[PDB]
């Protein structure tokens, strides 16, 4: 009923692939070794899916993955992660994703937690991009409490590749967000943009280092960055941009602490108090509304 | 004085506010009555914005001299949110783009208890007020009031917001700037149907053309109201006198 | 004629000061120890000069400064390195700076080089600033081989302080700019900008690590980068916000690469080819026209 | 065709510009004479920008079909310098910021031959310029053409950018937008001038009232002109059919 990869605890339940997207997979030394390739000119309109469900105290769920993208293919992955529990729970992800010769890969990765912060929710993407390559990644964590966000991402970019990185987080309690992005664009006229949105309360720490190196003639890039704080959260942004070639040109731009001024002001010409007005804003900003 | 204050939904007495070491407003004697579209004219740095952002309570413009009175209650300790649950809305000239909020959800925030009360009157109101404003309801009702909206459509939904909310008084800064405005005709028929269901507008612009639309205008020239009355009449005055 | 401390190669040549500004001068141990100390409530209009020559081969131009500003004083530093022949020169001044409540300090160097890029400008700058207190600085270095550039900066600002640091930069054949500021709002409704401005041009390195931390109620900050890069220039920008309370804001911004395509298209409408559109902008961006 | 040739300054024939996958222009057909000051109206997305990002040779504005001939000469290989070089100039609804360059020395970029050659006589030519845009040319002189100024003054400063360059054709996207403008009288007494030294303007515009001061005004529609030729008939025609 779809190509879709089921993992409960730290065990493969369903490993199913369609026609021009093999789907393998196996558990071993306590890891799961999965491998998704879409075939030479399999363009798939409907999402793959990815679900991760831990009900159970202290689960490692370790999951090695490789996705390969041939020349003009096309998918889009649809990862679920359902941790309500979360008593010693561990998602680590470790991926490698290659995109062939104009290739599309779309990735949305959604978490639902409980109360419970002891969650660690690791991913580790190394993104190999060829020429005319594309691709998106989206990492929402805004339901329940995070844990520990422990993200990593390192793209390589050849001529003509788009990348479109997001990141939206809501911080509660003790919850703390690593976030830790490289693109570099290797390639001529490669485009990049790295964006993150996020509110921090109570005694949240938050680290989002994002990177953008303009390496190649035509090269542009973009990161945009925005974090509220609330209570006595703590938030450092680090948006390093480096240029080495002429033709290229990356811009940064980030807005951290209290919400906009004008923003609230302009809500509470609605009637809205200071609260009701924030709290519009930092659930916009996190994907509620 | 107390002279017609019966009829004053707004009244603003020798009003003095400093912005630094400057002062701005050096005395502003202005009144806004019931039912009237009242436009303020005046060149760059005359006091406009400033005098918006004063009578609606924005932090930093902090009056030094003078008050507010508006609904015969003088508002020197209300706050934004206490000012505009009195009916008294402001519509900045670059209205604020918002993270996440849709144009269905941001038209409901505000809007008058006449509509709110009831979901399909709610409903019925979005639609009427964004056909108004020259916007397809189906084609804005889910978008988002951010950066990826023209310049153009984030007024016309901000005209939008003005009219689901019908205050008893609504401060539109420069309301025909950066909508892409066809004629003055797609104004005024924002403008007369305001006026038609009860409320004041204190429409602050430069623009004199603009200004000839109303029921009166007043001229603030360096913080001060120099001429008021007709808007040919003061009109006229001000392009001649700056 | 002025408070004014000459210093030509590594020797002192002039210790001068006026009545409510202290100036001392001594050579201990191959450094000059230098001392200007502001008194309580003297606010001077004119400005202070201090200049350095360095014609010799192989000068070690070390500094040792302190300057003082006590409560309600205020004065300007105007200092001018002229390093013309250029051959293994070394200008390194280490400044502690401490502003007193409501005093108001403002350094401005400017420096005039020759062709040969052996020179060494290594400014550290230690600021404290008090409640009420201004700190105003200017590094420009735009005329001739840079050299290495290698400024460190770190100010701690209380209440009401208000920081303004700019760099002004035209980097040239092999040249090295190290810029590292770090600006703590450690006072409730502190205020900073941190600017960067400047062209790299051939084989120049620049890296430009700009700080700030919002770490009470009410304190704003903004970093602004614009850098040009030219030939086989490289730069990196990493520009860090930290904010530890709710009620502080920071926001950043920063354009590195090449010049902005709306910027040259503007001159060519003017009739100016490309070459003399981009040459225009970057002698903008370097304080030349 | 061929007919009338001889007195336009400006053809435009069948001209199909694409911006990504959707096609922005659709066959523009449009000619400016000599000594003309011809509007263009449109709604918002009609293709006004892009039609002047094109005839300037802007990066990104290529056509697919058609040719645009200036001055006789068909301009497809030529550009924005060689076209600017030929008498053409634009400026731009938001005119670009720019760091460290004085409004003295903006003004002599592209300055007109009668006028850049002797100094004394080129230093007159910019305060007649500033002074004809309302500005005091000794409190802007030596200011930076940077992000300080505000939208009306940079847009101000453009404005006397054109006056000093003086070009046979001037394209003016918005020229009465973001300039705080009193009354049509201020951007009349512009035009005016620039129309007696023997400018053409080529003024994009979506308010219908400032079309009505041109000579001649073209109504463009999802990239096609649909009505052209008197002022007041095709703006009448415009606020009506939209």
């Amino acid at each position: 009923k779809g190509p879709r990869i089921i993992v409960k605890e730290s065990r493969i339940i369903d490993v199913q692939g369609d026609e021009g997207i093999i789907l393998e997979g196996k558990e071993e030394d306590g890891k799961i070794k999965a491998k998704i390739i879409v075939k030479k000119g399999y363009k798939f309109k409907y999402p793959i899916h990815m679900c991760f469900g831990i009900t159970e105290e202290n689960i490692s769920q370790i999951i090695d993955v490789e996705i390969i993208l041939e020349e003009d293919s096309s998918i889009s992955l649809m990862s679920h992660c359902s941790f309500p529990k979360g008593k010693g729970i561990k998602h680590i992800m470790n991926g490698i994703i290659k995109i062939g010769k104009n290739a599309k890969f779309s990735y949305n990765e959604f978490h639902y937690h409980g109360m419970d912060g002891d969650i660690l929710v690791k991913p580790t993407v190394k993104v190999e991009i060829d020429e005319g390559g594309i691709y998106i990644s989206n990492f929402t964590l805004t339901k329940g409490r995070i844990g520990t966000l422990d993200i990593e991402q390192e793209i390589i970019a050849k001529k003509d590749a788009i990348i479109d990185i997001t990141t939206r987080t809501y911080a509660i309690k003790e919850d703390v967000v690593k976030v830790n992005e490289v693109v570099k664009l290797n390639g001529e006229n490669a485009k990049c943009i790295i964006k993150s949105r996020g509110a921090a309360m109570d005694n949240s720490k938050i680290s989002l280092k994002l990177k953008i190196e303009g390496n190649a003639p035509y090269s542009k890039g973009h990161i945009d960055c925005a974090e509220i704080v609330k209570g006595n959260a703590e938030v450092e942004s680090i948006p390093i941009v480096v240029v080495r070639d002429d033709k290229a040109r990356i811009t940064h731009e980030a807005a951290i602490g209290s919400v906009d001024k004008k923003q609230l002001e302009t809500l509470m010409a609605k009637g809205l108090d200071e609260d009701e007005a924030t709290e519009i804003i930092v659930k916009g900003m996190i994907g509620d509304l | 004085g107390e002279f017609m204050v019966s009829i004053m939904l707004l009244k603003v007495e020798d009003l003095h506010v400093y912005r630094g070491n400057r002062e701005i407003l050096k005395g502003v004697n202005l009144t806004v009555e019931e039912n009237e579209i009242h436009a303020i004219i005046g060149p760059n740095g005359a006091g406009k914005s400033t005098l918006a952002y004063t009578i609606m309570g924005i932090s930093g413009y902090k009056p030094t001299k003078g008050r507010i009175i508006f609904k015969g209650v003088d508002i020197i300790d209300k706050n934004i949110t206490e000012r505009a649950r009195m009916g008294m809305t402001l519509a900045w000239q670059e209205p604020a783009r918002f993270e996440g909020i849709k144009v269905k959800n941001y038209l409901m925030l505000g809007m008058n208890e006449k509509y709110k009360k009831d979901k399909e009157i709610a409903e019925e109101k979005i639609r009427e007020a964004l056909k108004l404003v020259n916007l397809d309801p189906d084609k804005y009702l889910d978008r988002y009031v951010d950066e990826t909206l023209s310049g153009g459509e984030r007024k016309r939904i901000e005209l939008a917001s003005i009219i689901c909310m019908e205050p008893d008084l609504a401060i539109l800064d420069e309301p025909d700037s950066g909508i892409d405005i066809v004629s003055f005709d797609e104004i005024k028929r924002v403008f007369d149907y305001l006026k038609d269901k009860g409320c004041s507008l204190l429409v602050i612009t430069h623009r004199e053309e603009l200004a000839e639309h109303a029921d009166r205008v007043s001229l603030i020239c360096a913080g001060e109201v120099i001429k008021s009355g007709d808007p040919k009449e003061v009109g006229e005055f001000y392009k001649k006198e700056c």
